[PDB]
């Protein structure tokens, strides 16, 4: 109740804001209302909200990315209706107070609940299958994980009907992201949506890096490894070395928001030049996180559709770890214009073209994996075929803008804007769509369906090059980012193909809404029984679809890279063992749900200065912590008649379909 | 299963560090950054930072002598040894808020002079870190004194060793750049 | 055995704290010096530190646990030496000349 | 083609051009390649294809790998000597070797607007400047506000005007007209309406009408406070004209912040 909230908060007289906050309550009232109607509260608490299993983590990271991506694709729906409208001279909607936190919320939930949540439920779904794992190292801290994730996009959801959000960009640069030019609770909104979800991924960081480590089935060494694991090792090492660099940043602009300090101010001493500096070297190898599991995701799948090995193994693996040292040495190309010299400028701009040399050999070696095998028209191939065009394009562009003198006419322009839109919606969308198709079977044990699955990729596919190569030539006529009211009409009939663009992106979301649909509505007809859909090579494919829970009555012995290929080659590739053991499995815990609530009520009283709630939010989740750690009931033992019913049931599931 | 975790935790003080040398870069930036008030020369009484320095030093060798005493089956030994090092990090953080009390009141805090926004921003989330330290070392000896030397007692002994070992690590860049190079 | 270690480690530890507070608290007539040898015992007590009380050795986790700690020392001396030589380059242009 | 940087009016645009070509014709020898063979190996290779012939064990060449390292290394070879000779040319603060007596213009952001001082001709506008063509421009950038951009999109170069701060700036005009400027640095509610005209007069005695014009102007700014009067935010500002200014005017809005 105290603090700054005063029923003003709420945007009354605004109908475009209340209209989606109704759209949110009644639209959740509804879920609300099926499950218990159903009587499914006690089946998602103990089997989907406290569960450890990595299996289904990894699910709900999915949920809440494509959740989210309906959320930051309407919105940007609104900027392409709005900059359509205010070229040709109209000032309709969106005004700049509406307009500024649009850009500012579409670039958050994109970045942080879109490309981050889909890139680590691939790595939760896949990573402990494909190394012969039983489940990740940590397996309450992969639980805890989650839900800090749920907590950013809770607070930057109650923004939209509380308060307001940020009006300063996705990264809140000084000044104006600074007490005195956003006194409101926007940039705080910000702040304790970051915090608190960037602590759950540095958590899923050391998670992911020790369970590749340590976790590992015996005889798999680490150039036996699977790329896509190889790729994951890379990407989760990015994130503990530069997740650390968010955390101070944004805490050092919370204290110049609601201490007074002076770090990034412009009077008393600080250097608003410093943020800038520190907010990129976090900022690049975070595109460099989501980027990299995604080359693991089509080196599997270029390798399982054209029934042909990997190209070039120790090159792609030594690509990556190229691609994961290089990536802390190149961050001043994002402020080149800043006023540094002709040294600093060329250094940086030197070695931002070094780190295309590994992604090139990438690009190749795929195109190679490809070169002499029996391609099939898979729809992950689809995405893989699509993804060589078109993150060849977008790569390239960034290249051009690693020129300095080229960056000094293109630094934030649309030419800018359709560069970082070509590599991530032509690789990290492309790649978190190829991996939703190709281990859908192992996450749910049926296929989704193929044709409603290639629909959605055509209006994906060239739907964005109408959306964003008319972005490419508006940067050369001379039109700047976040442009809002009274644009030129010599912009006007370049933002109309754009806006047209929107529209088939917006077919492709809903291809794979009616593709999810139709697969669930007929699961019982495309439904996979040996656990291997496709021609599989990695271990994953081994187990049955879904898993059994624990994912293997006995670990695997590998012997030789694609291990499940070299299993179905020497002719024995499911052998019945003739007795089982009891298997040491971690307990489901209602804790992390707990330490998460206590979390988003800190993180709600700190915004609105509430500061005897910010003391009990606090507290709970410390005192949550404490008597977390007196608890002794955390594993269990699986029972053999427990694995000897799920191993018999999937054995003779082989027996009927020749196998 | 113990390894595991110790190893874990490892890679958790690795982000830790890097978490510390982003104070470090900020704290090299600002430090002419003194908006006409006090630089280090004017702030800096070393004999106070030297017993600080000694306080967090005696109770490095005190978690070291609690961790021998775990290595054979002597319960007492290891909550007696605890209890020392609590008592050279509760001395270490109150001279910390006593340092950070005297220049509040005499009108030296961090939101005057740039220089000692990043002084209190580095001194200050350290000494966050040997609080959060004091309240895990307080945790662990009631569950010592409750369980005994359990094989979960004995990861959250090296867990916390790896960790209180390191806020002496870290302290010793803190002395050097932020108090020895600013009273030269 | 190893309270011999931590032993070692501790008498190292108070001669590299109290020549780099001694130098400061009497001036030793010379401020480079000064810079020098705080730096370098400063970077000896780190290791005396790592050794004698972390335990570090290049044989604890398959040859991680090391490896580890010398790719994160690389990348804060790449953080740190990367953003004060952007900032002095910075600060030393948008200067009224 | 005719877009403001494929037809640049100054002679750094003009460079920047063909930087803009040169690298782009330079990426086109490994991109067409990797495009097209995205899509012939897909046609050639299907499964339906029987005709081709299928390798399924073949994952290892020595003359391939070295060609796919090669060509990718020699290209950012010949990408990294210029991007270090054009960005020690195309730096700003960088005179022009041009020898023709560059005229100085001090640029200061405001909320939301441009405002402009002529220390030599005690002239002070917002939001339009006027210089001779063929004639060196000197810049000197900052803001009295949070961080803008100033950016003459066809006459090249942009640089970041930060408060307290002095960013420097050279521009040239090699044909007469007027050019649309802008700020290409988001800086909050009326970041759309911080647009300027960047006149090039044919000669220096069209350019000296122009300075006899805004010095006809009845304000002036000859104190600071007239100038936070001018600092207060609005949007969408219309031209002004003041005749006198302060000598040092642009030194009293740097050292706001720094003293
Ligand atoms: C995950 C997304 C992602 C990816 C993959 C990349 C990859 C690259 N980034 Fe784009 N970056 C990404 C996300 C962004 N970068 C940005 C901004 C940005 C800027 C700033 C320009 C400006 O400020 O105006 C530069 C210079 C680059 C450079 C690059 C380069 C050189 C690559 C390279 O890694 C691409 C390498 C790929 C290539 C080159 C094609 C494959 C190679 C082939 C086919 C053959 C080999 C060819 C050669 C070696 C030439 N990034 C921004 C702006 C944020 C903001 O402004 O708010 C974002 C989000
Ligand atoms: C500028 O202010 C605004 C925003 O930024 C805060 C908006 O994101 C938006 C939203 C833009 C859109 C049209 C989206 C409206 C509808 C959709 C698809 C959102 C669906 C999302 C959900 C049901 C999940 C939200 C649930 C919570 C955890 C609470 C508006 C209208 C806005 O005025
Ligand atoms: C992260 C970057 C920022 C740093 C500052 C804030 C965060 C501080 C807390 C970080 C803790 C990191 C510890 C990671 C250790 C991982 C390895 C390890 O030792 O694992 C131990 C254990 C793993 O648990 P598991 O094996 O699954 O089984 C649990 C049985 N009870 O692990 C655990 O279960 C224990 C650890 C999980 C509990 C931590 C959750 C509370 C964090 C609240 C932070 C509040 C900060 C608020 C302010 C934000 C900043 C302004
Ligand atoms: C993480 C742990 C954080 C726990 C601390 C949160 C609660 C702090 C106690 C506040 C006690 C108090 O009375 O402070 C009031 C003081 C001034 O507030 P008041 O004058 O009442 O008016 C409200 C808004 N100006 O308010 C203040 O001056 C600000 C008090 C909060 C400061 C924010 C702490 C920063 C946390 C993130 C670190 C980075
Ligand atoms: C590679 C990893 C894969 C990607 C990860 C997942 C991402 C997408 C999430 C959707 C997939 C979840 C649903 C599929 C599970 C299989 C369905 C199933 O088992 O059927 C249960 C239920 C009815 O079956 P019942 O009779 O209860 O039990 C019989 C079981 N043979 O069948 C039902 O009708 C209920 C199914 C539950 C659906 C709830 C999930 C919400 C997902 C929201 C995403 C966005 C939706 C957009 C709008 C939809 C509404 C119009
Ligand atoms: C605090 C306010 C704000 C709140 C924010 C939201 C919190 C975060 C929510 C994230 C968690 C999502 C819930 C996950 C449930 C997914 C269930 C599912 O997909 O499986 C249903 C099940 C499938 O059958 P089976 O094959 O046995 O499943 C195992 C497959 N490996 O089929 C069955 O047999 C049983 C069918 C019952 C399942 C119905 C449950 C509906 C799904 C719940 C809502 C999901 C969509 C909305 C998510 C919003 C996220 C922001
Ligand atoms: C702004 C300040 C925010 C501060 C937030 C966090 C600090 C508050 C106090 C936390 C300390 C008490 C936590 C609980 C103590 C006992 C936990 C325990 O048993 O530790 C051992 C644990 C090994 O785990 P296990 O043995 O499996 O048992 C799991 C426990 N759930 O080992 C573990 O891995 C768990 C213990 C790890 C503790 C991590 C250290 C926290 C460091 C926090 C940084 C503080 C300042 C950061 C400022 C923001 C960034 C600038
Ligand atoms: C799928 C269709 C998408 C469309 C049509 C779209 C559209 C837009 C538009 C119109 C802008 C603002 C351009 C401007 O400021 O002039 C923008 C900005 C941005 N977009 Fe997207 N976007 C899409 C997907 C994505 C995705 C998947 C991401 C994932 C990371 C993303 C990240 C961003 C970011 C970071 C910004 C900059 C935010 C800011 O300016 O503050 N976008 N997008
Ligand atoms: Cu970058």
């Amino acid at each position: 109740m105290f603090g700054k909230l005063s029923l003003d908060a709420v945007p009354f007289h605004e109908p475009i804001v209340m209209v989606t906050i109704a759209g949110i309550i009644l639209g959740g009232l509804a879920l609300v209302g099926l499950i218990t109607y159903f009587g499914k509260w006690t089946y998602l608490w103990k089997e989907w909200l406290t569960s450890v299993d990595h299996k289904r983590l990894g699910i709900m990271y999915i949920i809440v990315a494509i959740v989210m991506l309906l959320r930051g694709f309407a919105d940007a729906i609104m900027m392409r209706s709005q900059q359509a409208l205010a070229s040709a001279g109209e000032a309709g909607f969106l005004p700049p107070h509406h307009y500024d936190q649009i850009f500012t919320a579409h670039g958050v939930i994109m970045i942080f609940f879109v490309a981050m949540p889909f890139v680590i439920g691939l790595m939760n779904l896949v990573v402990p299958l494909q190394i012969g794992a039983r489940d990740v190292a940590f397996p309450f801290l992969n639980n805890l994980s989650f839900w800090f994730t749920v907590v950013g996009v809770i607070l930057v959801n109650v923004s939209l009907g509380v308060g307001e959000f940020a009006q300063t960009g996705w990264l809140a640069y000084p000044p104006l992201s600074g007490i005195e030019y956003s006194p409101g609770v926007g940039v705080d909104y910000w702040i304790w949506s970051l915090q608190l979800s960037g602590i759950g991924t540095t958590l899923t960081g050391i998670n992911f890096f020790v369970t590749i480590l340590k976790m590992r089935a015996p005889g798999m060494t680490m150039f036996k490894m699977p790329v896509f694991t190889w790729a994951s090792l890379c990407a989760n090492v990015l994130i503990i070395a530069s997740f650390p660099i968010l955390t101070v940043t944004v805490a050092l602009l919370t204290l110049d928001r609601y201490l007074g300090t002076h770090f990034f101010t412009n009077d008393m001493g600080g250097n608003m030049m410093m943020y800038i500096n520190l907010i990129w070297a976090w900022g690049h190898p975070e595109v460099y996180i989501l980027i990299l599991p995604v080359f693991g995701v089509f080196s599997e799948i270029a390798a399982t559709f054209s029934r042909k090995r990997l190209f070039g193994y120790t090159s792609l693996v030594w690509a990556t770890v190229c691609i994961t040292v290089l990536s802390f040495i190149v961050w001043l190309h994002h402020f080149f214009t800043m006023g540094a010299g002709a040294n600093v400028n060329a250094f940086f701009g030197i070695t931002t073209m070094i780190i295309a040399i590994p992604t090139g050999v990438k690009i190749f070696n795929w195109l190679f994996t490809m070169y002499q095998g029996r391609i099939v028209f898979h729809s992950a191939m689809l995405w893989t075929i699509g993804f060589i065009v078109t993150f060849s394009v977008g790569g390239m562009t960034g290249v051009l803008l690693a020129v300095p003198g080229a960056d000094f006419v293109l630094h934030n322009s649309l030419f800018l804007i359709a560069h970082f839109h070509n590599v991530i919606i032509g690789g990290v969308v492309f790649g978190c769509f190829a991996g939703m198709t190709y281990w859908w079977p192992k996450a749910f044990g049926f296929k989704l369906n193929e044709t409603w699955g290639k629909r959605a990729f055509w209006f994906w596919i060239i739907g964005f090059f109408v959306a964003f190569m008319p972005l490419y030539a508006l940067g050369f006529m001379g039109m700047t980012r976040r442009l809002s009211q009274q644009i030129d009409p010599q912009f006007h009939t370049m933002l109309m193909i754009a806006a047209s663009g929107a529209v088939l992106i917006a077919l492709g979301i809903l291809c794979l809404v009616i593709q999810m649909y139709v697969s669930i509505r007929d699961r019982d007809q495309n439904r996979d029984l040996t656990g291997d859909p496709w021609g599989g090579r990695t271990l994953e494919w081994a187990t049955s679809s879904p898993p059994p829970f624990y994912n293997f009555a006995v670990v695997p012995h590998v012997h030789e890279r694609d291990a499940f290929w070299e299993m179905k080659e020497k002719g024995e590739a499911y052998k019945k063992p003739d007795h089982y053991e009891e298997i040491h499995m971690p307990k489901n815990s209602g804790a992390g749900i707990v330490i998460a609530a206590f979390s988003t009520i800190f993180g709600f009283a700190m915004i609105w200065h509430i500061w005897w709630l910010a003391i009990v939010g606090f507290a709970g989740m410390i005192i949550t912590w404490i008597v977390k750690s007196f608890d002794e009931d955390v594993d269990y033992y699986v029972p053999v008649a427990e694995i000897e019913k799920l191993e018999n049931q999937h054995f003779d599931e082989i027996t009927k379909a020749g196998l | 299963a113990g390894g595991t975790k110790i190893f874990g935790f490892w890679i958790y003080l690795m982000s830790d560090c890097i978490l510390f040398s982003i104070l470090f870069a900020t704290y090299a930036v600002l430090v002419n950054g003194t908006a006409g008030g006090p630089t280090g020369k004017d702030i800096f009484e070393l004999p106070f930072v030297l017993v600080e320095t000694f306080l967090l030093l005696f109770s490095s060798i005190t978690y070291g002598m609690a961790a021998i005493a775990m290595y054979k089956n002597n319960k007492s030994q290891v909550i007696s040894w605890l209890a020392l090092t609590w008592l050279f990090g509760a001395g270490f953080i109150g001279m910390e808020i006593y340092e950070f009390h005297h220049l509040i009141v005499n009108g030296m805090g961090p939101d005057r002079s740039g220089f000692l926004s990043a002084f209190f921003a580095l001194v200050g989330t350290h000494g966050l870190h040997v609080t959060s330290g004091l309240i895990w070392m307080a945790v662990l000896m009631v569950q010592i004194a409750r369980r005994g030397l359990t094989s979960t007692n004995r990861t959250r002994i090296m867990c916390l060793s790896l960790f209180w070992h390191f806020l002496d690590v870290v302290w010793i860049c803190v002395f050097t750049v932020v108090y020895l190079m600013g009273a030269m | 055995g190893s309270v011999k270690t931590y032993m070692t480690g501790f008498i190292l530890s108070i001669i590299l704290t109290v020549i780099p507070f001694w130098m400061v608290m009497t001036g030793a007539a010379s401020p480079a010096v000064i810079l020098g040898t705080i730096l370098a015992m400063a970077v000896v007590q780190v290791l005396v530190h790592l050794v004698c009380f972390l335990h570090m050795n290049t044989k604890s986790d398959e040859g991680w646990n090391m490896t580890a700690f010398v790719f994160t020392v690389l990348i804060i001396a790449i953080l740190v030496v990367g953003s004060i030589w952007i900032m002095w380059n910075l600060n030393y242009n948008m200067m009224m000349h | 083609c005719n877009s403001a940087l494929l037809d640049p009016k100054g002679q750094i645009g003009l460079e920047q051009r063909s930087l803009i070509l040169t690298a782009f014709g330079l990426m086109l020898i490994v991109v067409i390649p990797a495009i097209l063979m995205a899509v012939g190996f897909a046609w050639k290779y299907r499964a339906s294809n029987k005709d081709a012939k299928y390798s399924p064990n073949w994952s290892h060449s020595n003359k391939v790998e070295a060609v796919v390292w090669t060509v990718p290394i020699l290209i950012i070879i010949f990408l990294a000597v210029l991007t270090w000779k054009t960005t020690h040319a195309l730096e700003p603060s960088k005179p022009l070797a041009h020898d023709e007596k560059p005229i100085t213009i001090e640029v200061v952001s405001m909320d939301w607007k441009w405002f402009f001082i002529y220390p030599e001709q005690g002239i002070a506008t917002v939001n339009e400047i006027a210089f001779p063509a063929n004639t060196p421009v000197y810049f000197k950038v900052t803001s009295n506000s949070v961080m803008n951009s100033f950016f003459i999109p066809r006459l090249g170069s942009q640089i970041y005007a930060m408060a307290g701060m002095q960013t420097r700036l050279h521009l040239i005009a090699n044909e007469p007209g007027t050019y649309d400027g802008i700020s290409a640095s988001y800086s909050g509610p009326g970041f759309s309406g911080m647009k300027f005209k960047a006149i090039a007069t044919p000669d220096r005695a069209a350019f000296d009408q122009w300075v006899a014009k805004a010095k006809q102007s009845p304000n002036t700014m000859s104190d600071m406070a007239a100038f936070e009067k001018l600092a207060a935010p609005s949007e969408y500002n219309q031209v002004e004209y003041f005749s006198n200014v302060k000598p040092d005017l642009f030194a009293d809005v740097i050292n706001k912040f720094m003293a």
